[PDB]
């Protein structure tokens, strides 16, 4: 169904859905990990863990309502799921937790307990999770000296530096009325439209969020977390992408979808696709493909992530993918364009209409904060049927033709060509 | 594996000319050897062209 | 000091805008290289 | 033949067919896993893999899943591709080829990789051994083919003949009107499949409690505990699992997982405690067993487990509605224990 | 290089045509048994080239017994030709023992590869 | 300290030194095995080869074996060269070097190869599991170091300091003169080792009977049976084992091994049935366990057992005074079944 | 290619003598810190060659921390020499920092090699 929005400082947006029967309500803030100086990165995740530390007992014992949160770059949200008849008590808990009282939550001993838990979690992430660590390092090395490269969970020193002063400063400078939007995804229709606009339901700090000076940039770079003890090799690539609210977002998404994903050990994924899959199937080269188009408010990131075990032929693995990108930017067949259209329609329908209201609420908040109104499935399909081979060619001429790239790798990367033999394979052939 | 490393002549050219893990502290002294090799080659070529019109 | 902090590069970074200008210089000088090499060989 | 669907204004459609035969009904050790890995390829009527590349070109995708008592073939597609996809599903659910020349090079490497991946994780191995000790060679068989027992093409074909029957089928779909699935299943190859007998058991399985196994695995020491649960009192163990895994209980930082598994006549309420060392594992499991045998109140979690169950139930095969009304108190009894990892230091069943 | 599917098509065209087949089958078998490979103890499938990747794919699916027999026949043929001799009419392949044991795999692989390469480069025209 | 020997006119001499500390007394899993593999090399003064190659050049060789409760160092040499061998042997057992830079390239690969060899044999794994299940982490310990529990060099040095003492050591060896062996020990480094305490256990161990384990093994299948036996009645199980493994009984062509292990405080009586397929193993073990529990007169076997015992126990280290004079009847009670190989088809302890 | 044991013998002979040590130790220190390798920030146990089997046997037994530090210092030296500069006056190694760490491995390995060589060709011992 269509969404309804209104705004008096606070914005109330609801996506009614009789199909589901788990009403949810939350608050999405427009400031995440992209609006914080590198002095102490780990503040947003610290707040998230604080919200996920002791109020869980309160919500479980008092009534029936489960709460969750997620912060990636600027979609800092605190969603509180519930039953259809318990939205009143859900908003009651939210009100009692985010305006008053706001002092007993920040107890000292609770703060050190949360700090220790977050330190353990970030250490575990650094030690174990390689596929996400390489992407985080790609983010760090793609936006050097800019509040868009610092990691979303911070560094060890950043967590251990500050205690309570900068946390409360962040709360006072980023938990405001200007960039706060409530969400009513679930099985509710109009009570959310009124309960948020109420005398008891107000947000503190009716001021303005501080504005940064240097917005964003992009410069090619390398990072080599070479840990040869690790068995496999994880590498990633990236090219300057496209931010949200641009009339090319779907074109970049389709360009990413054209090549698609691939898993070597899944027989179904081995028996489809495009020419590069056959080229890498002839001689075994890699195991995973993940063509991504990451989009944020300030800038974007369109690239490629993979993991391989045949450490000897990293150069061949990179060379084939770059040659296929060049083939895309020179000549595209219409059958692959049609199959990419169908696959993108399927994947976007799956993502935007999943059965879990939490993801739908997160997407609705991300759209409402920077758009003002959510774009429905039908309009997305209408705008994607107009994608043509000439449009894709023209778009790829500007973005994928002699543009800066950034590579992040770890594991056994001895055979990885440093920067010139990996960049000179774009416009140096018999064009 | 790329065709550049597949063809035997191209594979030899790549492994002996195009690709060679040379050290990263090379000064001009090491390039002096390749310069001398080129001088030897040009000397042979010019001598051959000299002897063609020689008695 | 974690590895997420890039070391100082401002002393060597290109402060000027228009990255195409450097690209234009590079490709123009590559073309000049090819031009002189071809003329000399001929 | 059971036929049903579901309709909603969402513009993405899902169709799934479930056959009531899996590793529980496998005659050999891992014949069911090989059948599932051999499922969606090599059809007689159309081609093998390219004639479904043209299917995914039309706006959808295919998937096959192996479970304890299900081999589900789900298809997700746009609102207009229902007839083609149902015809294709009926064509592949036809025990078509089972060609020996495309088994020693297509599904054995896949099954080997699956078994290796499942074996690397200690939790999956411990859970499998928990099933092995709780249930004998009835419901309890290895999900993933390892190689201890040899199987051939003829036995796979016999098992497919046993399972792929018209009577023992279940088809469901979302975002599809009831009427289209009412007819189109009848006017397709699926209605012309051989009519067998539903392998569904009319009686609960027999469980043996009080057993124990120990394995000298290398890695993270893992301790497990699993109680077999009948049908009469089945929501109590669900609310107990939600209570234990939540943050309301005083036991949250020392339990890796306390999930529950559901069947048509019962289930096995498992539990997991894991860590890299052994002293912490021993102390944690000892105090968990002690304060669970002592008895902890269970009423103040009914609303939370109701919410969790409601958000969980999105699949078609919704079980009997677990009325959470009659949940007052709990007292742990006889269970089954499995030790995995540095088993030399981990406590035994007697002194636990 | 010549597709085996075309060979099968021409073979079935000939085999069900009465007069032409009656004219061409006795000369066919006479040519087969004057070819000479029968004396050397060779089956026909051992003679066709086994180099291009499709033949390798066909070979890799043969049951082990056939591969062992083929290897023995190749080795014995090499040894026999090394001495320019021929073993007497005891190792000679009988008239009806030269049955193609490798044709069905070849035909299946031909069909699969042909339709793969046809549908790989395809258009969306009606 | 205990020094003994026996005289013989033959011209080949045997020198053996016993330390009564082994895998039974090992603090960790495979510290004893690594110690023994690290035992005879790189003395603090005697190099590994520069002064051990001459021992081969002199006309003798050195050996170091391991058991459940014995790492014996045995030396065999020509008759007229005892003092040099006793000097070198006393030099080696002096906590000499234990270099951290020789463990990771010399004895670790040897232990790895030994474990690889012992793993492929189903009977050895069955024996290990049977010991570990009949006896807990006391006498029953993993005999070979496999890497389940981490062991450090400092732990090896501590274990060697604990075991290589004066009281926990015996020197013996036949074919050598008594008095001169008694004299060539005081003027040796062996007279200056620390005088610790004997590691021998005063009382019998703790035995748990009636348990069961199952291991999924690829290859041959074996079904073992074990009985814990004290010192009071140990000759009865010896005569039973010899009667079973001989050709006098009908249960002879199917049983693989019927060995028995004796310690200073009791022992364990194993039994084996192994075949390539599980079809015959199940019936074989069923009938063996069925007719064993029926009882069998055993006295028509005493003389053969005396002969066998005489021919196996020719060593100077004589066993306890076994007295085969009161064996008349036998009847099995409760045992500790173990299943290796295929697990699905081999029967269960309940109905066996 | 010169044995380390002979150098150790000469050092032991010269250091223990009071007059020779007190007359030639400071001059040795000023030679070694005027050499130039301390200037770039390299420990002395890294400049020697790494191609003879003695070195290969030696640092194969080196602990993990020393090997990691050696690799870091080697790559930093390579980069610094490529850059045509010197490190600042804060990250160098002082006199106490250049502690010998590669000596005992060389001593033991070379003694083993020497006894191997002089024992393989032993005589009948007349
Ligand atoms: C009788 C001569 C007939 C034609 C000869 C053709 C070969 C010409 C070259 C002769 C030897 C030169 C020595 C160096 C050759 C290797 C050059 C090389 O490696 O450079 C590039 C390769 O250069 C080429 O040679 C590419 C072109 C292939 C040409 C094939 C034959 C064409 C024949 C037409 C005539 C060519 C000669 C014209 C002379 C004016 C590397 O880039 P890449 O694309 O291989 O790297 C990709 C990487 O993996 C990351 O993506
Ligand atoms: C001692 C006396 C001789 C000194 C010779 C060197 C200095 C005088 C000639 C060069 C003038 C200064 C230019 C910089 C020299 C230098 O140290 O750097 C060069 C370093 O180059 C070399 O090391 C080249 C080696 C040869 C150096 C000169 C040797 C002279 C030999 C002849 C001497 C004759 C004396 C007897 C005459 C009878 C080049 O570096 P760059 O500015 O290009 O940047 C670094 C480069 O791009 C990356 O490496
Ligand atoms: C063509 C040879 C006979 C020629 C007969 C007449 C002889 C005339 C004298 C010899 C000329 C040979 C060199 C050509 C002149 C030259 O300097 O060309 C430089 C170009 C640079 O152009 P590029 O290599 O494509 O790179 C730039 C890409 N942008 C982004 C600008 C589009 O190219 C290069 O840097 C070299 C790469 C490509 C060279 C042109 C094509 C050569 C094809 C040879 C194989 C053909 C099959
Ligand atoms: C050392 C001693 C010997 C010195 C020479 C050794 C190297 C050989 C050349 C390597 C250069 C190279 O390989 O150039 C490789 C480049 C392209 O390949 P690419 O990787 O840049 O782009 C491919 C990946 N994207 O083609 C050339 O330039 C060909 C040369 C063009 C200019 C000359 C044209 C011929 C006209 C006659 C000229 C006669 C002179
Ligand atoms: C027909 C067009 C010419 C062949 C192009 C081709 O055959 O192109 C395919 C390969 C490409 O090899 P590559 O290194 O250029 O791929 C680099 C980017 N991936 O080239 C060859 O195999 C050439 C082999 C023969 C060489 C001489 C050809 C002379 C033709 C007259
Ligand atoms: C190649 C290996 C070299 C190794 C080092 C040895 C040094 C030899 C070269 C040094 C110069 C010697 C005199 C050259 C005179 C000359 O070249 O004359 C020709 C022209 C000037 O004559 P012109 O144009 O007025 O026409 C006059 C007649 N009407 O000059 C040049 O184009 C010099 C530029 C050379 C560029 C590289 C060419 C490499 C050789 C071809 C490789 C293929
Ligand atoms: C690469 C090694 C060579 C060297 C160092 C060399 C050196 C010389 C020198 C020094 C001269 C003139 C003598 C003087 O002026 O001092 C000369 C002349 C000559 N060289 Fe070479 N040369 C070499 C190779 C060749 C080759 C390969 C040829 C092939 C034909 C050749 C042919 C000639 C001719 C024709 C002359 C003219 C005068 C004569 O007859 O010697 N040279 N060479
Ligand atoms: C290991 O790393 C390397 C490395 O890989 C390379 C390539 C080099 C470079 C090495 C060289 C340049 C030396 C190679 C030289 C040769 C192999 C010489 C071989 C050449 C000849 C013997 C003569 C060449 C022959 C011709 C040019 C034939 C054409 C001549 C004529 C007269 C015919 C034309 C006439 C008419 C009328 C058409 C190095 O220096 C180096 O160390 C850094």
């Amino acid at each position: 169904a269509e969404v309804t929005q209104l705004s008096n400082g606070i914005v109330v947006a609801t996506e009614h859905n009789p199909s589901a029967h788990t009403a949810s309500v939350g608050v999405v803030f427009g400031s995440g990990a992209a609006n914080e100086n590198p002095y102490n990165n780990g503040v947003s995740n610290l707040w998230k863990n604080i919200f996920l530390s002791k109020e869980n007992s309160a919500v479980a014992a008092k009534e029936g309502l489960a709460l969750s949160s997620n912060i990636s770059r600027d979609f800092q949200s605190y969603i509180v799921s519930s039953l259809p008849g318990s939205t009143d008590k859900s908003l009651d808990f939210l009100n009692q937790s985010f305006i008053q009282q706001k002092a007993n939550l920040l107890s000292s001993s609770n703060f050190e307990a949360t700090k220790k838990s977050v330190l353990k979690q970030v250490q575990d992430f650094e030690e174990n999770d390689h596929p996400n660590r390489v992407l985080e390092h790609l983010h760090s090395t793609a936006f050097q000296n800019t509040p868009l490269s610092l990691p979303t969970r911070g560094t060890l020193e950043s967590l251990e530096n500050l205690v309570v002063a900068d946390l409360e400063s962040f709360a006072n400078n980023h938990f405001l009325n200007s960039n706060a939007v409530v969400v009513g995804t679930g099985n509710i229709k109009h009570e959310d439209l009124v309960n948020s606009i109420e005398s008891k339901n107000l947000s503190l700090q009716t001021g303005t969020k501080p504005v940064l000076k240097k917005k964003a940039a992009f410069l090619g770079s390398e990072v080599r977390l070479r840990d040869d003890t690790l068995p496999k090799a994880w590498i990633s690539l990236a090219v300057e992408g496209e931010p949200v609210n641009s009339p090319n977002y779907f074109v970049a998404k389709l360009a990413a979808q054209i090549f698609g994903s691939y898993n070597a050990f899944e027989p179904a994924s081995r028996l489809q696709g495009i020419k590069l899959l056959d080229n890498i199937q002839e001689y075994q080269l890699c195991d995973n493909f993940n063509h991504f188009s990451l989009s944020y408010k300030d800038s974007g990131l369109w690239g490629f992530s993979t993991a391989t075990r045949n450490v000897t032929m990293i150069d061949d693995l990179i060379h084939f993918t770059l040659k296929q990108w060049n083939r895309l930017t020179i000549s595209v067949t219409d059958t692959e364009v049609e199959r990419a259209k169908s696959l993108l329609k399927l994947q976007l329908g799956q993502l935007y209409e999943s059965g879990n209201p939490v993801n739908d609420a997160n997407l609705l908040g991300a759209e409402v904060l920077i758009k003002g109104s959510k774009l429905s499935l039908g309009e997305a399909f209408k705008k994607i049927d107009a994608i043509t081979v000439k449009d894709v060619k023209a778009w790829a001429g500007k973005r994928l033709w002699d543009q800066d790239i950034a590579i992040a790798g770890t594991g056994q990367i001895e055979g990885l060509l440093d920067y010139m033999r990996i960049r000179s394979d774009m416009s140096m052939m018999r064009w | 594996m790329a065709f550049r490393k597949s063809n035997v002549y191209l594979s030899l050219v790549n492994s002996y000319i195009i690709d060679s893990p040379q050290p990263s502290s090379i000064n001009y002294w090491w390039n002096m050897g390749s310069l001398l090799g080129l001088c030897l080659v040009i000397q042979i070529v010019t001598g051959i062209f000299m002897a063609m019109h020689y008695s | 000091k974690s590895t997420y902090r890039t070391p100082n590069f401002d002393d060597v970074l290109k402060e000027n805008n228009d990255a195409d200008k450097g690209r234009s210089y590079a490709y123009f000088m590559v073309g000049a290289m090819g031009l002189l090499s071809s003329a000399g060989a001929k | 033949l059971t036929v049903s669907a579901r309709d909603a204004p969402t513009k993405i459609s899902t169709l799934a067919v479930k056959v009531h035969g899996g590793s529980r009904y496998a005659t050999k050790d891992g014949v069911a896993h090989l059948l599932n890995r051999f499922n969606f390829q090599n059809t007689n009527t159309r081609s093998a893999l390219k004639l479904v590349r043209e299917s995914e070109l039309l706006g959808g995708t295919f998937k096959s899943t192996l479970d304890r008592e299900y081999i589900t073939l789900k298809a997700t597609f746009l609102k207009d591709d229902l007839p083609y996809y149902v015809n294709a599903l009926a064509d592949v659910l036809y025990k078509t080829a089972f060609k020996p020349h495309e088994l020693t090079e297509s599904v054995l490497p896949a099954a080997r990789y699956d078994y290796a991946v499942a074996e690397q994780c200690p939790v999956k191995s411990a859970e499998d051994q928990l099933y092995a000790i709780t249930f004998r060679k009835g419901l309890g068989n290895p999900l993933l083919y390892d190689g201890v027992e040899r199987v051939s093409l003829q036995d796979i074909k016999d098992f497919a003949d046993k399972v792929y029957t018209k009577e023992n089928l279940e088809v469901s779909g979302e975002n599809v009107v009831e009427a289209d699935l009412k007819r189109f299943v009848d006017e397709s190859l699926l209605s012309t499949l051989p009519a067998g007998k539903s392998l569904v058991s009319k009686s609960e399985p027999k469980f043996f409690l009080g057993e124990e196994n120990r394995v000298r695995f290398i890695g993270d020491s893992v301790a497990a505990i699993g109680i077999p649960v009948n049908k009469a009192s089945l929501a109590q163990y669900e609310v107990l699992a939600n209570y234990l895994t939540s943050a309301l209980s005083e036991l949250s930082g020392l339990i890796s997982s306390a999930k529950l598994d559901k069947f048509t006549d019962g289930g096995l309420f498992t539990l997991f405690v894991r860590d890299q060392d052994s002293a912490v594992v021993s102390s944690n499991i000892k105090k968990i067993v002690a304060d669970l045998k002592k008895g902890k109140d269970l009423s103040p979690a009914i609303n939370y487990t109701k919410l969790k169950n409601a958000v969980q139930n999105e699949s078609v095969s919704s079980p009997i509605e677990l009325n959470f009304d009659a949940v007052k108190d709990f007292k742990l009894g006889k269970f089954n224990y499995v030790a995995v990892g540095d088993v030399s230091n981990l406590p035994y069943l007697d002194e636990l | 290089p010549q597709s085996f599917t075309s060979i099968a098509r021409i073979g079935d065209y000939i085999l069900k045509s009465p007069v032409l087949s009656k004219l061409c089958v006795p000369v066919a078998n006479q040519f087969i048994n004057l070819a000479g490979y029968k004396k050397l103890g060779l089956k026909f499938d051992d003679l066709i080239a086994e180099e291009n990747p499709i033949m390798q794919t066909a070979l890799r699916r043969l049951p082990e017994d056939e591969s062992y027999a083929r290897a023995y026949r190749i080795i014995r043929a090499h040894q026999t030709e090394l001495t320019h001799h021929l073993l007497p009419r005891n190792e000679w392949i009988k008239a009806q023992e030269d049955v193609p044991y490798l044709l069905p795999y070849i035909l299946e692989a031909e069909a699969a590869a042909k339709e793969k390469d046809e549908l790989d480069n395809i258009e969306v025209s009606k």
